């Protein structure tokens, strides 16, 4: 009933495994070299838990495995356990493991345990308690009494803190492997092993289509894969190319093209708002790498968008300074300011009225996040007048990156101005012809030093004022 | 929208048979039951192939398992079954899976994974020139009068479907056929039109000339700030097409305005809403300048709306030049609708773009209803300044719709062009009768 035919899946078949892999070849080594493991004294963990983003292809990986192993596969899904009557799932579980057991040897797969996984006592109902008694047979089971040492079950689950501590415990589930988002050569390999069943080009440079597509996960891979089989009839040319692909990413990144009819001063004030987004983007070190730069409308976004890539390191560990953060609203304060600087302050337009409020949210977020130095971080106090003083910084911090905001793009009104003509000339503007005119119509643009420099700046001067000690000790006491 | 429609058009141009079925046919009391029909429906498609299998309203089977009897256990194993047979098809066997929906937020996000539905088609309402064909489809199939215009009609009615505008064809073929007329005239169509919009009309049912009179001074003060609006200061504002007093649905009164071209409902600039204000608080100044100091709470409601729409002013949208640090939502929320005010120049009036935050300091809350009142009663102000200035000419339209029970646009902006401003009131007071209006459309 619970048992599948035709397995054939193996470790070639699946893309981007890592150093899992080799946690995987682990449990070919539990299932092949199992009688040096037992004769070292050690027993068989018969708990593995994979966790990771939906779409990794956790059942493609427990095929794999199984696969691998050569043995007989189970794989069940846990909703069926679930049942508006008590008992039926009890025995569901108990037969399954039953007919696992004289299939020895064999693996089974259990799908989304958060449905029968969940905690004892956070509904009270009927349901609670049918998943609290199929959850006691399942740990009964697996653990509660001998007889058990060739079956070795495979969990799958989006969600790993709704597991019950009892499931957890050592000798149930203690092997936890997270398969995370694929990150670069994960992408490149699920990319080819998901193309190799369609004829394809010699001169498919994928690198650039994986750096367009940055943090997806391989089902959305293979979505990409599926965007370069078809739409080419429109076209009708010869063989599938980069550009295919580029063009299948972005649409699955932002939509579909559409065009509709429009007038010469929305694209204007459209052209206006991107020109202002830009101009200030370049301006600064946290969003200074512009790719493209494009005032066509697409779906669910009538207004452009600009696209900047910085290293997706600091983001995740958090190391974002304060000048990171101050210069961000300054460019969420970029489209109004120049409303103000061209339209006059009686006639601004509702465009930027989002990403003003991404500003002023900003503001409020570092002013509340420890970064303020008004006293020392100190986001919390007890009297009221502290906590209304709290709220005019945010407001502070908001006119003095509106003030520079204004500044800057008063410094760059010829750029402001060429960009806009080829932006309602062209609709859209790549990084190359961008940044030409950003070069021939820039200004001044001084960076400010990095931590390296201030480091070996205060180093040489601790040097010398400590010599200087040095010497006015020496020279007094000799 | 015709989903079912287009999926018979697609049956037909292809050649190929068509399996169609309901979603809530799959639903039953005994467990097991859908899920057969699912094998036995795919089954069939599969033995003639090539073939379109279409669900209609598959919300009903895929309702997402909301956090907010055995039915629901069997919807789930029906779903799972339908999830079975979509990942088991081979892309080379020739069988279309079509699925049509209404409320895309309760399905499933397990079918909108690739290789289950890899194409999402979203049916927009038809525009203008879709309405037109539309419209000629369906008046292809009834007899018509030359005198009718269907692009009129197809540019007046926004938002309606296909299936709405042959309920107003036939509809206007029953009216036709109560009025015994041979062929469906442009009567017809607006008899139509006013009974789907407004309603059809009651049998003398009227209230007393005291609360009658105030609706008259309400509507037409709005129509004619509006019209004066658009006259002097040339404001991108709608326009009144026609005014009635007569109950319609259950509506005492109403003002039609004529809907603006989309490509200006984007950007609003600060005139323009300031004037939209004006014409919001218009009602009220004619109370004002009309009946004095005794107002009455038939110009409240859109005193309710101005009294929000500056605070979107002034927090939401952020135009003035004090920044403010935190939105607010509307306290009471009212639907976008028809002969009411339009409150859609940006889409809608009481949705804000998920733009609040909660407040933290007071203070600027008590700053924020300063300014807002005093936006407020300068634009009071200066509607009651501009209104009291042309008294002859609103006094006028009063009396010509408290005689006619309706009037139109053409009219008032005729009684605009006879009463020039700062006409003294023995003028109209002199005349014969002052509910009488000389032009003949």
């Amino acid at each position: 009933e619970y048992l599948e035919r035709g397995v054939d899946v193996k470790f070639t078949d699946v893309a981007g495994l890592g150093k899992i892999r080799l946690e995987l070849e682990e449990i070919v080594k539990f299932f092949t070299h199992g009688e040096m493991y037992r004769r070292r004294g050690v027993k068989i963990p018969g708990g593995i838990l994979l966790c990771g983003p939906p779409g990794v292809g956790k059942t493609l990986l427990a095929k794999a495995v199984a696969g691998e192993a050569g043995v007989n596969f189970f794989s069940i899904s846990a909703s069926q356990f679930v049942e508006i009557y008590v008992g039926v799932g009890a025995s569901r579980v108990r037969a399954l493991y039953q007919e696992a057991r004289e299939n020895a040897p064999s693996v089974v797969f259990i799908d989304e345990l958060d449905a029968v996984g969940r905690e004892r006592g956070l509904i009270k109902g009927s349901g609670g308690q049918e998943r609290d008694a199929t959850l006691n047979q399942l740990l009964v089971s697996l653990d509660g009494f001998e007889g058990r040492g060739e079956v070795i079950t495979i969990a799958s689950t989006n969600r790993p803190d709704i597991l019950d501590p009892a499931l957890v415990r050592p000798g149930r589930f203690d092997r936890k492997i997270f398969i995370p988002k694929p990150g670069l050569i994960g992408r490149m390999e699920i990319l080819q092993v998901h193309a190799r069943k369609k004829p394809m080009a010699e001169d498919l440079d994928y690198m650039a289509v994986a750096s367009m597509t940055d943090g997806m996960v391989g089902a959305e891979l293979a979505n990409i894969v599926e965007i370069a089989a078809i739409n080419m009839m429109r076209d009708g040319r010869t063989e599938l190319t980069t550009d295919d692909l580029l063009q299948a990413a972005q649409i699955e990144e932002r939509g579909m093209l559409d065009r509709k009819d429009r007038s010469l001063e929305t694209w204007r004030q459209v052209a206006i708002n991107e020109a202002a987004m830009a101009v200030v983007a370049v301006n600064f070190p946290d969003m200074k790498n512009i790719e493209f730069l494009t005032i066509n409308p697409r779906a669910g976004r009538e207004l452009g968008y600009v696209r900047v890539k910085m290293d997706h390191i600091k983001f995740k560990e958090g190391m974002l300074s304060r000048q990171s953060i101050l210069d961000h609203i300054t460019v969420q304060l970029a489209p109004r300011a120049a409303d103000e600087l061209w339209y006059g302050e009686d006639q601004l337009s509702t465009i930027w009225a989002e990403t003003s409020d991404n500003a002023r949210s900003a503001a409020r977020s570092l002013v509340l996040g420890g970064l303020s130095d008004k006293h020392h971080g100190l986001n919390n106090f007890w009297v009221a007048d502290r906590i209304n003083d709290i709220d005019v910084e945010a407001l502070r911090i908001l006119n003095m990156c509106y003030e520079r905001a204004k500044e800057i793009l008063g410094r760059n009104r010829t750029l402001m101005d060429e960009v806009v003509e080829k932006l309602v000339q062209k609709k859209s503007l790549t990084k190359q012809e961008f940044f030409t005119l950003v070069e021939l119509y820039g200004s001044s643009k001084p960076m400010p030093p990095s931590i390296l420099e201030l480091r070996k700046i205060k180093r040489l001067e601790l040097e010398e004022m400590v010599l200087k000690l040095d010497m006015t000790t020496a020279r007094n006491s000799s | 929208c015709g989903k079912t429609l287009v999926a018979k058009a697609i049956a037909g141009e292809a050649g190929v048979p068509f399996y169609q079925m309901a979603g809530s046919e799959f639903v039953e009391v005994l467990v097991g039951v859908g899920s057969a029909r699912i094998r036995d429906l795919f089954k069939r498609a599969k033995v003639n192939k090539p073939s379109v299998i279409f669900i209609d309203e598959i919300d009903a089977l895929a309702t997402r398992r909301q956090g907010i009897n055995a039915a629901t256990q069997e919807r789930e194993t029906t779903l799972n079954q339908l999830l079975i047979e979509l990942d088991g098809f081979d892309t080379g066997k020739g069988v279309i899976f079509l699925g049509a929906t209404n409320r895309r937020d309760l399905l499933d996000p397990a079918l909108l994974r690739p290789g289950r539905f890899d194409r999402k088609i979203r049916v927009r309402p038809p525009n203008a020139k879709g309405r037109l064909d539309i419209l000629k489809i369906h008046a292809s199939k009834v007899k018509m009068s030359d005198s009718v215009d269907l692009s009129s009609y197809a540019s007046n009615l926004p938002g309606w479907s296909g299936a709405k505008l042959a309920q107003l064809v036939q509809e206007a073929a029953l009216v036709a056929v109560r009025k015994t007329h041979n062929s469906i005239l442009q009567s017809d169509m607006d008899d139509a039109v006013d009974r789907l919009t407004v309603g059809p009309t009651r049998i003398g049912l009227e209230l007393g000339h005291q609360g009658q009179c105030r609706r008259a001074t309400t509507e037409v003060g709005v129509a004619i700030t509006s019209h004066l609006l658009l006259r002097y200061e040339n404001a991108k504002i709608e326009r009144c097409d026609r005014v009635s007093i007569i109950p319609r649905g259950q509506t005492l009164s109403q003002v039609v305005f004529h809907r603006l071209d989309d490509e200006s409902y984007m950007f609003g600039r600060l005139p323009q809403l300031l004037h939209r204000l004006q014409v919001l608080l218009g009602g009220r100044a004619a109370e004002e300048v009309i009946y004095g100091s005794d107002t009455s709470k038939a110009s409240v409601d859109y005193l309710s709306d101005a009294s929000w729409l500056a605070r979107k002013i002034l927090t939401i949208w952020n135009l003035e030049n004090p920044m403010v640090i935190h939105g607010e939502p509307p306290p009471w929320r009212k639907r976008p609708q028809f002969v009411g005010p339009r409150l859609d120049f940006e889409g809608s009036l009481y949705d804000d773009y998920d733009l609040v935050e909660p407040p933290v300091n007071f203070n600027m809350d008590d700053e924020v209803a300063h300014r807002s009142e005093e936006l407020i009663s300068q634009m009071y102000n200066k509607t009651v300044s501009l209104l009291r200035q042309n008294q002859t000419a609103l006094l006028k339209t009063v009396k010509v719709l408290l005689n006619q029970k309706e009037i139109s646009g053409e009219a008032i902006d005729f009684i605009l062009d006879h009463y020039p401003p700062q006409t003294p009131l023995n003028s109209l007071l002199q005349e014969q009768n002052p509910g009488s209006l000389p032009f003949v459309p």
